[PDB]
């Protein structure tokens, strides 16, 4: 169906990790229930659910982005956006002279078709190694790139199901190359960190034209790049 | 007595046909519904007969500014550059019934049934202001016949038989052109400049989700988006003014109108300075008269209307205006 | 006073118009069919009557900034320049649907259908920059006319045919940069004519337009501040059809200059409150 993109300037850039652990930090002592809506925490526990995330954090050249798909969470970020923009005033107007907070929202639709020609998507950012397992994956090329070609195919899948709209399960998809190998930390000073590719190139027959997430770890803000931006477009 | 002035617009007319009209982002003027409609005021547009193929004639558009329009118009120029300072040179004080009849031909909305006597109509209709603009409770007859503003256009080459035969433009004259509405409180940026709002930043804040509130969901909040179709500029235009029998004076008040005709502006959308425009000539019953300073010429109309703004006082407006 | 002034653009200028449009190369700038589309942003173009073949009229398209953007470039260099370091001291702390009435039109939409008394239109137009940009909520009319930016053109020949006899420009006027999508822009170096009409003014109103016209040069007209678009300075500018500019700037004109300084002086708050609460 459709995604929102709500916009949040603090005057000054946040990483959209920080910024959810941020947005976790302020409201947590009142409202917790909007935090569960917007973390995609349990109705009861304090985990998260293990579906697809509907409401995604993501990056602002000013500060952070909230990514809501499908009509659930649109009306999510519907329901958390001025609570969430007054605490940040609240937090930059304690301390300091005070900054001013800005915002932007957009409704972008979701669509694809199948096209006899393929089609190249770049990536960045996006994580692709969560076990061992996946590391043995990732030492040879052969058996490395079936395993990407799956990995991107059931992350478009997924969140067409997660949508609510069809996708043609026709699609073939092909790997070029990726520019830079680093990790990804879940939290700062941890040893445990998580292999990522940078840069990567993905080539599909079909069309993509909305926002589509690859990949692991998507509510931290990872591997999200909107297709309709690069489409036709160097 | 025939008049036609003659004119180049330097800025683009804008006079708004009713009609709540709609455009999308590239043409399609009143497209079907769900492309994404915007609001859109064309400028006004007349039906025109026209010569279009070989034997064929047909009802065709031609973007006018309407002889309604300028006829107020020629009158204000001439009740506020002439009228207005001959009754402040002599002191006379108008009514408010005076004021608004001679500025709207009525005092009230509604005229009186009985007819204006004889003498009423023979004063007032050689008192040159009340001739060229009758009205009023008893509904007097004007002497001045205002017509619309064609351009010199072959939508138009039917309704000028006698002479405008060269400089005719053959493709469309309008262009659309697009306004937008931005919020300054979603523009400001910096808390420095929000340091001269009273209760700083947080009600510049509170403001913003006000606004996005609005954005999630009737009272307009603000950053619209139309456009307005306007008469594109540079084209020469040409207006009618017949006279019906009329005195020496108000010929001469129509010259003295006419000459300072340029201050004015021959359209709406006034702070887009769409209206202004340049008489390239004047002809009365065809006789060229217009210069740069002007016009040179119908020097006894200037001394009947010399004449009778001496003398011009308050009373004539009060009495055609009282209603019976 | 009917001011005109004339600025030279040093960098292009984008005044981005409305459009679905798409290149693919310099040969061709719409394609019909659909090979190697490239989404293409126009610049504002005004179609004008010219004269093109040699003795007819003709529509040519031509390419502006529009009269309206430049209105609001207006209102932001006298408001951010002397309307707001006038008004920050000795208080007189504006509202927030004051400050948005002095930006934009209006603090809201949907504005009051019942007009305003006379007083009320009396002090506004004669309020040195509220008169200058009407509005507000009963929609006053502001004295204050903005002109479309007319580069000094041989297709705009007939809008200032008297007092541009040479530096008349002709054949190509744009040229389209680059950066996939590519925008086409006016080309940096164009001598263009502003006109700034007003009607019965107050001498502090048109010098407003005078202080605003003087610190004209820091504001970028019609431009990507990303891309550093739309630079330009100003010569030439003619006050009643007499040049009144200089390159330190206006050098004249201090009567207009002596009242707005005593009106900025004068500058107060209660007449901001007054021009922008909605009277329902």
């Amino acid at each position: 169906m459709f995604v929102k993109q709500v916009f949040f300037d603090l005057g000054a850039r946040i990483h959209a990790d920080e910024a959810r652990a941020l947005v976790a930090k302020l409201l947590d002592d009142t409202q917790p229930g909007l935090v569960s809506a917007l973390m995609n925490y349990m109705p009861a526990s304090k985990t998260s659910k293990t579906e697809f995330p509907l409401v995604q954090f993501s990056n602002f050249n000013q500060g952070f982005a909230l990514l809501g798909f499908g009509e659930v969470g649109a009306q999510i970020l519907s329901d958390a956006t001025p609570i969430i923009h007054d605490a940040m005033a609240k937090l930059f107007a304690s301390r300091g002279q005070g900054v001013v907070v800005q915002v932007s929202s957009r409704d972008v639709p979701l669509s694809c078709e199948k096209r006899p020609y393929g089609l190249q998507y770049t990536v960045a950012k996006m994580v692709v190694q969560k076990k061992h397992e996946h590391r043995e994956r990732l030492a040879n090329p052969e058996t490395g790139k079936v395993f990407l070609e799956g990995l991107f195919l059931r992350s478009l899948e997924r969140q067409a199901a997660a949508v609510g709209m069809v996708l043609p399960r026709d699609l073939v998809v092909s790997f070029k190359g990726a520019e830079r190998v680093s990790s990804v930390k879940l939290r700062p000073d941890s040893t445990l960190a998580h292999g990522s590719l940078r840069h990567a190139v993905f080539e599909v027959n079909a069309r993509l034209g909305g926002l589509w997430s690859v990949g692991f770890l998507l509510s931290k803000g990872f591997g999200h790049i909107n297709t309709d931006l690069q489409l036709g477009q160097g | 007595m025939q008049i036609e002035v003659t004119v180049r617009n330097i800025t683009p007319i804008f006079s708004a046909a009713p009609g709540s009209n709609y455009i999308t982002i590239d043409g399609t003027i009143n497209p079907p519904p769900g492309v994404s409609r915007f609001p859109l005021v064309r400028t006004r547009m007349m039906y025109v007969a026209a010569d279009v193929g070989d034997g064929v004639i047909k009802s065709v558009p031609l973007q006018i500014v309407p002889g309604n329009t300028m006829r107020s118009l020629l009158r204000r120029t001439m009740l506020k550059h002439v009228i207005e300072p001959a009754l402040v040179e002599k002191g006379n004080k108008l009514s408010i019934g005076a004021y608004a009849t001679a500025y709207s031909g009525n005092a009230t909305g509604n005229p009186d049934g009985v007819p204006s006597s004889f003498d009423e109509i023979a004063t007032m209709r050689a008192h040159p202001f009340i001739g060229l603009f009758g009205g009023g409770p008893r509904m007097l007859e004007g002497r001045l016949m205002v017509d619309s503003l064609y351009p010199i256009h072959t939508n138009a080459e039917r309704i000028l038989g006698a002479g405008y035969e060269n400089e005719m433009m053959s493709g469309p004259i309008t262009q659309v052109v697009w306004a937008r509405r931005m919020d300054p409180i979603l523009n400001l940026g910096s808390s420095e400049d929000v340091e001269v709002i009273n209760g700083g930043a947080v009600a510049a804040n509170g403001w913003i989700q006000d606004l996005l509130a609005n954005s999630k969901a009737n009272g307009r909040g603000l950053k619209a988006f139309n456009a307005h179709e306007v008469v594109i500029p540079g084209l020469k235009w040409v207006w009618r003014i017949s006279l019906d029998r009329p005195t020496d004076a108000q010929v001469g008040l129509v010259l003295l109108a006419l000459n300072k005709m340029t201050n004015e502006r021959i359209a709406g959308g006034h702070s887009k300075d769409y209206g202004r425009f340049v008489i390239d000539g004047v002809s009365l019953n065809g006789e060229q008269v217009w210069s740069q300073s002007g016009i040179t010429g119908g020097e006894q109309y200037f001394d009947a209307v010399a004449e009778a703004i001496d003398g011009l006082s308050s009373k004539e407006f009060e009495q055609f205006a009282q209603s019976a």
